[PDB]
């Protein structure tokens, strides 16, 4: 099947295409395809923004980081781990249409792998660099990767998540992922409409 | 980073051809977000501020996590026959 | 010839009688098992009454008994011989009507454009492909059942 499947570079393969048969070979090594060596090495070098529901927090949290920054233990008890897990166990069997958490789910581990790497371009405030720095400082006594889910609280979910939408619209893709994605941040606004204490 | 991209991909190599277009297969869990990702070093981080107006085991992966989402399907379908 | 449209659904003793080489591949040489019944069902010489004709794919050469789909005899002039298995050019949904006569395919060049970008919930509308404007979306067996499971689960209790 198909029309280009060849571990070697490709002849339009469906053995050395447009050799004579006195060139074949079965041999068992590693395949590596390559685009055909990078088309033989170029011919041999040429031979949109959230609902107004619950605004009045993130201006609250816009002056408290001024000289506050809404966190002052560097071992913060408030983490991400639970209070995220809760989500598959509360609202992905309640409020979503019932069928497959997918949408919760996939959209949960991409916030994982979006918190693993965030860091170090964009929400950041000048105190919190320096506390960012003294944290990678403090933790490469022992060689080990940088983990920000056990040194990093949940308030900030609600401001990378806001400022998430502006930042989509940099590159191209089409609008119904828009429409899922503000749609999943309004359901989280939803959700944490009533649980204000964390 | 924006000196380190152009000097990798920018300058003279693979200018036309996608780098991101072969990520999938090594990736997993990246559905929604998938173009934002490789081009997080082409723009200089920047202050705060706020407008006026505000593939062998990956398919081993997705197949237990389907069958874990099944699982659960069949769990809410038994909550939502006692609830109903 | 005259100047009429002709897509690819068009096509470009032996009249009865034994005819073994309509059920060998040149191919080959193996034998053609049809989809519904898992026979070739060639019979003897001494019983041609227990064979049955077939007919292979104008598409994807798949076998097929003349007895399993209805159909008389073979398809010789006109168009060719569409196996009730590929995605049909016309389609019917009473809702007045939606009829989605397919995109008929285009060019390899600039024209075709690919954007594998979600799987879930895409409205695609069909016209996929299936991988290991015209907007097209690469799409694997995964996205598929994972889109029909949602679907019959939220379509369940309508």
């Amino acid at each position: 099947g198909g029309r280009c499947l060849a571990f070697h570079g490709p002849l339009m393969y469906e053995h050395y295409q447009g050799w004579k048969s006195s060139w074949d070979e079965w041999v068992g090594y590693d395949r590596i395809r390559a685009y055909n060596e990078e088309n033989i090495a170029m011919k041999k070098r040429l031979a949109l923004q959230i609902p107004i529901k619950l605004k009045s927090v993130l201006v609250d949290d816009w002056e408290y980081v001024t000289k506050d920054k809404k966190i002052c233990r560097l071992p913060a008890d408030v983490t991400v781990e639970m209070v995220l897990n809760k989500y598959e166990h509360e609202v992905s069997q309640e409020l979503e249409s019932p069928g497959s958490q997918s949408q919760l789910s996939e959209y949960c581990a991409g916030l994982k792998l979006y918190f693993d790497k965030c860091l170090g371009n964009m929400l950041l405030y000048r105190l919190e660099r320096l506390q960012y720095d003294e944290l990678l400082k403090k933790s490469s006594k022992d060689q080990k990767p940088l983990v920000p889910i056990r040194i990093y609280g949940a308030i900030h979910l609600l401001r990378l998540i806001s400022v998430l939408p502006e930042l989509i619209s940099s590159t191209t893709m089409d609008l119904q992922s828009c429409q899922l994605l503000i749609k999943q941040t309004e359901d989280f606004l939803v959700w944490l409409l009533m649980h204000v204490d964390e | 980073n924006e000196c380190k991209f152009k000097i990798f991909i920018n300058n003279s190599m693979a200018t036309l051809k996608k780098i991101e277009s072969n990520f999938i297969k090594q990736n997993n869990n990246v559905k929604i977000f998938a173009k934002l990702l490789f081009n997080i070093d082409s723009h200089n981080p920047k202050q705060f501020q706020l407008p006026n107006y505000i593939t062998q085991i990956d398919e081993n992966s997705i197949k237990y996590d389907f069958f874990d989402k099944i699982y659960k399907s069949k769990m809410v379908q038994k909550r939502k026959l006692f609830q109903f | 010839s005259r100047g009429q449209y002709s897509d690819e659904n068009d096509k470009i003793g032996q009249s009865d009688s034994y005819n073994p080489d309509t059920h060998i591949d040149s191919n080959s040489g193996k034998f053609l098992i049809c989809y519904k019944c898992n026979q070739t069902r060639l019979g003897s010489w001494s019983h041609p009454e227990n064979s049955r004709l077939i007919m292979t794919c104008d598409y994807c050469q798949t076998p097929w008994h003349l007895d399993c789909v209805p159909r008389a005899s073979f398809k010789n002039l006109g168009s060719k011989w569409k196996c009730p298995l590929h995605s049909p050019t016309k389609v019917y949904k009473k809702i007045n009507y939606k009829v989605w006569k397919k995109q008929r395919l285009i060019n390899k060049k600039n024209q075709l454009y690919y954007e594998p970008l979600q799987k879930i919930g895409y409205q695609n509308n069909g016209n996929i492909q299936i991988i290991p404007d015209f907007k097209i979306t690469q799409i694997d067996e995964n996205s598929i059942k994972y889109d029909f499971f949602d679907k019959i689960y939220k379509s369940k209790m309508v």
